[PDB]
């Protein structure tokens, strides 16, 4: 019965975390998120995966998951692997707003589900959340925010993220177009869709093939702006006449 | 009575298109009052509250439980929630404690969310609905409420006039009520629109 | 290889070498025969002295179950005193509920699913035993039933567990069952026991009967082997 | 094609296999046994032979044919164990029936119940998948009779005419080439043609003393073991 | 059961779940279905070939009804899908006692999808080789949802899974269109269920289950001997 | 509440009074005590409202499961057993007086429960605080096998002659009509009562109460 | 080639618990003596960098007011069972208003010095010397691992043991004094040990009938030391 | 639940992942801390930031009382969980008696929690090595590191870490009475062991002091690169 045991817990004998790498190898393919955080809002990206033509899209809500009021979160990895994710952390949400009648701070949050991935990473060898994760939410204490997850329990608040493999050298794009918090709710767009353009290879971007979502401070509401396609669309529009015209200066 | 601890009424009322809920603002243990600003009336989404009267305890303990299910609810499913949905909710989480009762008498009052269809129903201490077409009461001083509603009601009422009639039917109520009385907060909600009156209740 | 390690685990062809390597555990043991008549059952066991070993009334093979049943065993000796053990929980179950005697094949039927129970899985072994099981009733006449190492449970007139298995049915068979009354079943028993197995690799062995029937009014219990001392006074006339 | 350890447990292979329960359909191969059954107009056979090579062995407890309920029979193969293990479920299951729901558990809803169980043994891999078949009848009410088999992988069906064992790529073949052409079903139909088939497959031609014979019938519900006389006036009676 | 608790399903060195690989190969090598929503209601049907001539159609049921509205068929093993079939059936009620309102197909799947996937997960257990092709008319818009033994779903205008699944995917993205009805939906479907499945196609090889917004309907080798006229 | 069955020679007509009295007080001038079992089987309740809901509530959707599982149509005794398997494990906490039937393939079948776990198959049955007089109305004019309109006067009957007795009946008069094919449910049977339109319009004026605090909340 | 870990030996001892008496010979060295006058007892701190503070060290625990220990090579898994010791004798005392005996002490530590299981986890692998004066005159107990528990009159165990217990063997007889054996354990320590002797290497455990609690600050080892 | 044993002895008297999981603590970053005799310091190096993001959440220096400081190395998690113990830990010491919690005792309770998680049923061991340094009463300052065997060891300078040998060895040359004189001294000498350590550009030079009856003040980025500046102008007056 002892011979039949994979042992995805104990250390090699390289230094490593043999189990935890390989969750994060399986992070790399199928998937490619980022956000943007810059000053009044923050936004999401998110790349069709199942880009075939015979779906349907009347989930209203993709890769996205509005989990509270004030937050929703990109995913990459295992699907319902994460769908586990998203249940238990809206329902850690809505516990702490059962205790306190006061929303919840994202990162007592980040640090609940967290700690879950790490007691499945640390005792029993059990098959780790092969799930790696964003993080977009508002405050009483910072305003807006970004977090990364990890398959480890490791986190960090970063202020434009990466999780794709295919993203990697999106955020050597990131660094090199790199600002000072200036949200002109258009210039991160465009930004955005620049480096989506580039980073997939897919030629010109197709609208329905992408996602954006934000975020925007409203005194009593605080909405989520899951944005219709129309505005995608003119927003690729725009930005293929301007790289039109910043290569009138070749 | 342990539901003569802490006093409460709570009246709806259906009127042609629209509904009006309203219930009165003191708190205090049985013959001493403390605050005029208890809140009995909660919102749960838009175009539909819910009515708490009794131990004020159950109330706000029920209120809380109420509202953790129903954002669970609403966040599992990306619509809101029709009203028989919200009244059979409220009735298995009363019947969970079956032998272990809260004490409230919970009143639901809200529009349709397709159509502007009203609904009003009531439940009992161990999840009995009841729904009807004129109005439901919860309270201390129900029989005071009964004679108003059974007293001032018309099938087919313009806001003012059901305005009136409920505002009317809770001063007086509440006049002859001893335990229950110092101000009316009055919700009357339509399709377009949410309208909030405090009346000029006798201060005794 | 590989696939004689668990007992949980199928071969290519489709059956489990646990049970077989368990069966063939029971080969080894001495030799335990049983056969009824008419009017009971008779049972007897060949127990072998080295030099001394032990005293004249430790280990016996023969245990008594319940009022009207006892055991006959051959095999892994401790494994047998478990069973015995379980029977007697068994029967004390069935006496405390009902009210009356077990019936032989119930007891069997719990017995062959407790054994074919352990042999499910791979946290526990097989058991390494094989034994008999007797009765009489005023209402159900003789019973000898049969537990292998499996859990195949029925019922014989005549059987023998251990080394000399074939050759101790040999003549079983030539004898009869409607015609005998079991006070001439036992110096046949005796005799044949004592002509089976030759002096060869053992030089001492020793004679066990158990004895249940009519004469013994319901009752079960090891014969007065001393009183009428049938086997010797035929067994030394048996070797020409 | 084979990766990790699907030779020994309940997981999935490169081919999309699994291969314990396809270890387990041969399982049955070692009983060494054939069993035919029969569905006509209102009645219902079941036809299993015995295998006794021994004078020592009885013939009451080789039976096969093992009463469920009132209105219930059954017929197993494979090896014993995990027949009898099978045959306490389903009459635990059956009283469970009749104690929670009051009137009589219909064939199908039993047969339902042990291939989910099967599924159970077969569903987790540290649990060993019991490799017996079960043959069930039964008689419903504005149905007739019903002839119903549960696998080792946990798949019910019930159909006309079913045969399972050893043999019956053969036994199909000749069910195939016999009840397709249009054959009235009586019940001399149904009992010539369950004892030539199984006597046309093996060539024997034997004794009324090796068959048992499994009826139900409208016009006595009550599940019935044929009796030798019986059995040989049917055998007498199939010879022209 | 014996206290082991240890899970089966491992990441590979490449990253991969090599048994929910195995596993959907499983699903591959099962027996072929289609199931086409086309604005009105949705179209189930199955491919079921009785391997002798002995076999009765009267026995075995495919398209399976979940509650009064709510259809369910599957390609890959009856064993396991009956179980999960079960466990559905279990789980609507509970949402039924709750509400006191029939259960809509997102929530089922959101269900069912969390317990298989958690089922992936939990100890010494393979996952089931099922892929199931669940719909219903909740709420005037019917809608057509398929699983995978990776515990993932999606949402199909028109679909198949089995034998062949892409040449008949290849059909489906050739034939069907935005609009269409229930007997067009039927047309087709048993076109591309006709694309894979043997010569001799009759009303007991085929089983096929619709759904109304008046409510969810299994048909009889009846009205599929009617259609069988002008096959495909 | 003054409820009550009966068998004609074909199936089986139910009743009900729909005054749901909290105490001493009126608080419900129409209400349903007719349940849903299954397509053939319905259920009355009397006693505590709330027990009754939830215990059917949950026995109809066992058997819409088991029913669903088996594939065929539900059989009566399978409700009474359940039911009376339940209620003797509460120990008789639980107050739900039902009346339980349906038509099977055996045909039809009328159960009445107490509250214990004691049932009695009976052709015509009465529960409720008014049943008394319903079972001398029964008792006076029954006859075995007798026809749908004959059946359907007698418990309109019995059920009025309870409610011009009995002071926690008295409302609209509901009737369930159950045979082998045809289901039927009405919502008012024979309305009994009227009532004397108002003699003085005592409507009030667009401003006669005064205002402290008012708000505006603008929707979509 | 992982075997399950309550496995016997082919030769008949047992592999995990071998492994543990494997274990300790990594550890520091300690010597404690009985004498009449009174148990005394010493121990090695292995005082690795000047980094590295010499008093937090602890080798010698205390038991109860009159019972000593002295540990080794493992030390946590050590403090755990010293923790729990304590907690028993404090259990015997007020339970009897009496002193558990160091027998019985010990008695109590090997009773679950081997209940290592994977249900109801490894073996422990610390050698302890237990001292003290109970009513049968002073005491000095050695243990082991595998709950062998025996007494000895002199034991010295670890990593220098073979030439600690010849040599001492050499010196020891029956009538020793206090003083003579405190000198006569510790010039067997600046023969085993591999840095100079000096203040701050070792530390004294005494425990006399009339000196009533084991007592040693520092600095009387000064005295002690400078009497070589 | 899991019924195994992780940890197994070795066939020559070794614990395997006892011993092994110091690695993961000899493949993290470094970090070290000294005591003066009126102010304590630490920080750690290697931060190895990507000089463009946040860095208020990566911080490897937190606190558990207004006592006590930590410090660690290795994989960052299990310090999370051992944090978030010892918190609840020191926070229901001070539920007990009245006192603020002394420092041997929460080091006690983590190595303590640290080794009977080593002997549990088939707990992975914590591959972290902490530093919990903190001022008692009468002003005493006191610093003490674990191990993944669990042995609270109390020094005065810190090696631990990547190279953490050349770091003890330069601390082992430095180690003078007349460093530990000033308290601006005693910051500069961990400024030098961290600056003979590193590239130490004095952007992952993130230090915290504490002066025994304050709490813990991070510092900010230019007073370090003064002392960075005058660290290197007595290496020019060593010329």
């Amino acid at each position: 019965s002892r011979r039949y045991d994979s042992r995805t817990t104990i250390f090699s004998p390289e230094g490593r975390l043999y189990q935890v790498e390989y969750a994060m190898e399986a992070i790399g393919h199928a998937g490619t998120c980022l956000g943007i955080l810059a000053n009044d809002g923050v936004l999401l990206a998110a790349e069709r995966r199942n880009i075939h033509k015979l779906l349907d899209e009347v989930f209203f809500s993709e890769k996205i998951y509005k989990l509270n009021e004030d937050m929703a979160c990109s995913v990459a990895g295992i699907t319902s692997d994460a769908n586990v994710l998203t249940n238990e952390l809206r329902l850690i949400a809505q516990r702490y707003l059962l205790q306190y009648q006061e929303p919840i701070p994202c990162e007592q949050l980040v640090t609940a589900l967290c700690d879950i991935k790490q007691a499945y990473t640390q005792f029993g060898g059990k098959r780790p959340f092969g799930v790696s994760l964003l993080y977009i939410g508002w405050d009483k204490h910072y305003g807006f925010q970004l977090y990364q997850s990890d398959p480890s329990g490791n986190y960090g608040g970063w202020k434009a993220t990466c999780i794709g493999n295919n993203s990697a050298a999106a955020v050597s794009m990131l660094k090199q177009d790199y600002k000072e918090g200036e949200m002109t709710l258009k210039s991160a767009l465009a930004l955005a869709i620049k480096v989506l353009n580039k980073t997939m290879d897919v030629s010109k971007l197709s609208a329905e093939k992408v996602e954006i979502a934000t975020l925007t401070r409203e005194n009593g509401k605080t909405v989520i702006r899951v944005l219709k396609q129309k505005e995608v669309e003119q927003l690729i529009k725009k930005h293929e006449e301007e790289e039109a015209k910043a290569e009138r200066e070749k | 009575s342990i539901m003569s601890y802490n006093g409460g009424a709570v009246m709806a009322m259906k009127g042609k298109n629209c509904v009006a809920i309203a219930a009165d603002r003191r708190f205090g243990i049985q013959a001493q009052m403390v605050t005029t600003d208890f809140q009995k009336i909660f919102p749960m989404g838009d175009r539909l509250y819910i009515g708490l009267a009794g131990l004020a305890t159950d109330v706000q303990t029920v209120a809380q439980r109420l509202k953790f299910r129903l954002n669970l609810y609403e966040l599992k499913e990306g619509r809101q929630i029709k009203p028989y949905t919200l009244m059979s909710m409220v009735a298995n989480l009363l019947y969970e404690k079956r032998f272990g009762p809260y004490y409230t008498e919970p009143v639901i009052a809200g529009l349709d969310p397709k159509t502007f269809k009203p609904f009003i129903c009531s439940l009992d201490l161990i999840g009995c609905p009841m729904v009807t077409d004129d109005f439901v009461v919860s309270g201390t001083c129900a029989e005071q409420m009964y004679g108003m509603c059974e007293s001032l009601w018309e099938p087919n009422m313009d806001p003012d006039h059901l305005f009136e009639t409920i505002s009317q039917a809770m001063l007086n109520a509440v006049d002859r009520d001893a335990v229950s009385g110092m101000g009316v907060i009055v919700h009357i909600i339509e399709k377009d629109k949410i309208t909030t009156r405090t009346l000029k209740a006798r201060m005794d | 290889t590989g696939y004689d390690l668990s007992a949980s685990t199928f071969s290519p062809d489709g059956r489990v070498f646990q049970v077989e390597y368990a069966m063939k555990a029971v080969e080894n043991s001495s030799t335990a025969i049983g056969i009824r008549c008419k009017d009971g059952v008779v049972f007897g066991v060949e127990k072998l002295v080295l030099s001394k070993l032990y005293e004249e009334g430790s280990n016996k093979r023969l245990f008594n179950v319940d009022r009207h049943v006892g055991m006959a065993v051959a095999g892994l000796l401790a494994d047998a005193r478990s069973l015995a053990d379980i029977a007697r929980e068994e029967a004390s179950n069935f006496r405390s509920n009902f009210g009356y005697n077990i019936p032989l094949k119930h007891l069997a039927d719990r017995v062959a699913m407790y054994v074919h129970a352990y042999t499910l899985y791979s946290a526990v072994r097989p058991f390494g035993c094989s034994f008999m099981l007797g009765s009489y009733s005023v209402n159900d006449g003789a019973q000898l039933y049969m537990i292998d190492p499996s859990g195949v449970s029925y019922g014989y007139w005549g059987c023998a567990i251990g080394k000399a298995r074939q050759a101790a049915k040999t003549e079983i068979e030539k004898l009869q069952m409607k015609e005998m009354t079991c006070r001439d079943i036992v110096k046949e028993v005796a005799k044949i026991i004592y002509i089976v197995h030759d002096e060869v690799k053992d030089k001492a062995f020793e004679l066990e009967l158990s004895w249940v029937g009519e004469l013994t009014n319901g009752r079960h219990e090891i014969v007065p082997k001393d009183i009428r001392e049938e086997a010797e006074k035929y067994a030394k006339e048996s070797l020409k | 094609s084979s990766a990790g350890f699907d030779r020994h447990i309940t997981i999935f292979s490169p081919e999309g296999r699994l291969y314990q329960v396809e270890y387990a359909f041969k399982a049955i191969n070692q009983g060494g046994l054939t069993s035919v059954a029969v569905r006509g107009k209102d009645c219902a056979v079941i036809v299993t032979q015995k295998k006794v090579p021994d004078k020592l062995l009885d013939s009451s407890t080789v039976t096969h044919l093992f009463k469920i309920t009132e209105n219930i029979g059954c017929v197993m193969t494979g090896m014993t164990a995990d027949s009898r293990s099978q045959v306490q479920r389903a009459r635990y299951e059956a009283a469970n029936w009749k104690y929670k729901y009051g009137y009589e558990i219909p064939v199908d809803m039993l047969c339902k119940r042990i291939a989910d169980i099967s599924q159970v043994y077969t569903q987790n891999a540290e649990m060993r998948p019991l490799g017996c078949c079960m043959i069930l009848i039964g008689i419903d009410e504005e149905q007739g009779p019903q002839v119903y088999k549960c696998d080792p992988a946990g798949y019910y069906c019930g159909f006309k005419a079913t045969a399972a064992g050893v043999k019956q790529t053969e036994s199909t073949s000749f069910l195939e080439k016999k009840v397709k052409k249009k054959f009235d079903w009586t019940f001399e139909q149904t009992v010539e043609t369950a004892i030539t088939c199984l006597s046309t497959v093996l060539s024997i031609d034997f004794k009324p003393s090796e068959i048992e014979v499994g009826v139900v019938t409208v016009e006595n519900p009550k599940f019935r073991i044929l009796t030798e006389a019986e059995i040989d006036a049917h055998l007498v009676a199939l010879a022209e | 059961e014996r206290g082991y608790s240890f899970s089966l399903t491992t990441f590979s060195p490449s990253g991969k779940l090599v048994q929910i690989e195995y596993a959907l190969a499983a699903v591959a090598g099962g027996a072929p279905s289609v199931g086409i929503k086309a604005a009105n209601g949705v179209v189930l049907a199955t491919e079921k070939k009785q391997k002798s001539i002995l076999y009765d159609e009267r026995s075995v049921h495919k398209v399976e009804p979940i509650t009064k509205h709510i259809g369910l068929v599957y390609s890959g093993m009856g064993p396991d899908y009956r179980v999960l079939v079960h466990r559905a059936r279990k789980l609507a009620q509970q949402y039924y006692l709750v509400y006191q309102e029939p259960i809509p197909t997102a929530q089922l799947v959101q269900r069912v999808a969390s317990v298989m996937q958690e089922y992936t997960q939990s100890g010494g257990v393979r996952p089931f080789g099922v892929s199931l092709l669940i719909c219903g008319w909740n709420e005037g818009r019917p809608y057509l949802f398929q699983s995978d033994p990776s515990g993932a779903y999606f949402a199909w205008k028109a679909t198949a899974m089995g034998k062949n699944y892409v040449n008949g995917k290849t059909f489906l993205e050739k034939r069907y269109n935005e609009d269409l009805e229930l007997e067009d939906a039927i047309h087709t479907a048993i076109l591309t269920l006709k694309e894979s499945f043997e010569g001799q196609m009759t009303e007991d090889n085929i089983e096929v289950g619709i759904c109304n917004e008046a409510g969810f309907r299994r048909l009889t080798p009846t009205e599929v001997k009617d259609y069988l006229a002008a096959i495909a | 509440t003054t409820i009550a069955g009966v068998v004609y020679k074909d199936g089986i007509v139910l009743g009900a009074d729909t005054r749901a009295t909290e105490g001493m007080v009126v608080a419900d001038k129409n209400c349903s005590k007719i349940h849903f079992i299954s397509p053939n089987i319905y259920c009355c309740g009397a006693g505590t409202a709330a027990d009754t809901d939830m215990t059917t509530q949950l026995i109809s959707s066992n058997l819409e499961l088991h029913s669903l599982s088996t594939g065929r149509l539900p059989r009566v005794v399978t409700a009474n057993r359940m039911l009376k398997q339940m209620l003797f494990r509460y120990q008789g906490y639980i107050g739900a007086a039902l009346v339980l039937g349906g038509v099977d393939v055996t045909g039809p079948h009328l159960y009445s429960i107490y509250p214990h776990g004691s049932t009695d198959k009976l052709p015509y049955v009465t529960m409720g605080s008014g049943s008394l007089a319903a079972m001398a109305v029964f008792e006076d004019k029954f006859r075995p096998d007798m026809e749908e309109e004959e059946a359907k006067n007698l418990v309109s009957e019995a059920i009025a002659a309870g409610i011009f007795n009995d002071l926690g009946s008295g409302s609209n008069i509901d009737l369930c009509v159950i045979s082998k094919n045809k289901l039927d449910f009405l919502r008012p049977y024979t309305v009994p009562n009227k009532k004397g339109t108002r003699l003085g319009r005592y409507r009030c004026e667009k401003g006669t109460t005064a205002v402290l605090t008012e708000k505006i909340t603008p929707l979509e | 080639y992982d075997r399950g870990v309550n496995t016997f030996s082919p030769e008949g001892r047992l592999f995990q618990v071998e492994y543990a008496i494997e274990a300790i010979k990594l550890g520091s060295t300690a010597i404690g003596i009985q004498t009449s006058e009174g148990v005394c007892l010493a121990v090695e701190k292995r005082i690795t960098s000047p980094l590295m503070e010499p008093s937090s060290i602890e080798k010698i625990v205390e038991i109860d007011a009159h019972i000593g220990c002295a540990m080794s090579g493992l030390i946590a898994d050590a403090k755990t069972l010293i923790d729990k010791a304590r907690v028993e004798t404090q259990n015997h005392w007020f339970t009897y208003n009496e002193t558990m005996t160091v027998e019985s002490v010990t008695q109590a530590v090997s009773n679950l010095a081997l209940q290592f299981g994977e249900e109801d986890s490894r073996p422990f692998g610390v050698a302890l010397l237990f001292g003290g004066v109970d009513e049968k005159g002073p005491q000095l107990f050695h243990m082991d691992p595998s709950g062998t528990f025996v007494q000895c009159d002199a034991r010295a165990i670890g990593s220098a043991s073979e030439g600690a217990q010849s040599s001492l063997q050499e010196v020891y007889h029956k009538s020793m004094t206090l003083k003579e054996a405190i000198k006569s354990s510790l010039i067997i320590l600046k023969q085993v040990m591999e840095e100079k002797l000096n203040a701050t290497n070792i530390e004294l455990a005494t425990v006399q009938p009339g000196q009533n609690f084991h007592m040693f600050t520092k600095e009387e080892l000064e005295e002690v030391i400078k009497d070589i | 639940s899991y019924d195994r044993a992780i940890t197994v002895f070795s066939p020559d008297g070794h614990l395997f992942q006892v011993e092994y999981a110091q690695e993961a603590v000899k493949k993290g970053s470094t970090a070290v801390g000294v005591r003066g005799r009126d102010i304590v310091v630490l920080g750690v190096e290697k931060k190895s930031v990507a000089k463009l993001q946040d860095e208020r959440t990566v911080r490897k220096i937190c606190a558990l009382d207004d006592n006590v400081c930590m410090a660690f190395a290795g994989l960052t998690a299990d310090a999370r969980i051992v944090i978030n113990r010892a918190r609840v830990e020191c926070q229901s010491h001070r539920l007990t008696v009245e006192d603020p919690v002394t420092v041997e005792y929460i080091t006690r309770y983590i190595a303590s929690l640290k080794q009977r998680y080593t002997q549990s049923n088939g707990r992975r061991p914590f591959g972290i090595s902490a530093l919990i340094v903190g001022f008692d009463f009468d002003g005493t300052p006191r610093l003490y590191q674990t191990d993944p065997s669990g042995t609270y060891h109390a020094w005065k300078a810190n090696a631990i870490g990547r190279g953490a040998k050349s770091v003890r060895e330069f601390l082992e040359k430095n180690y003078t009475d007349e460093a530990i004189e000033t308290d601006d001294l005693t910051i500069k000498l961990v400024i030098k062991a961290l600056l003979e350590v590193v590239q130490s550009g004095g952007k992952n030079i993130e230090l915290a002091v504490m002066r025994r009856d304050q709490s813990l003040k991070i510092l900010n980025p230019e007073e370090i690169e003064k002392y960075v500046a005058e660290i290197e102008k007595e290496k020019e007056e060593n010329e």
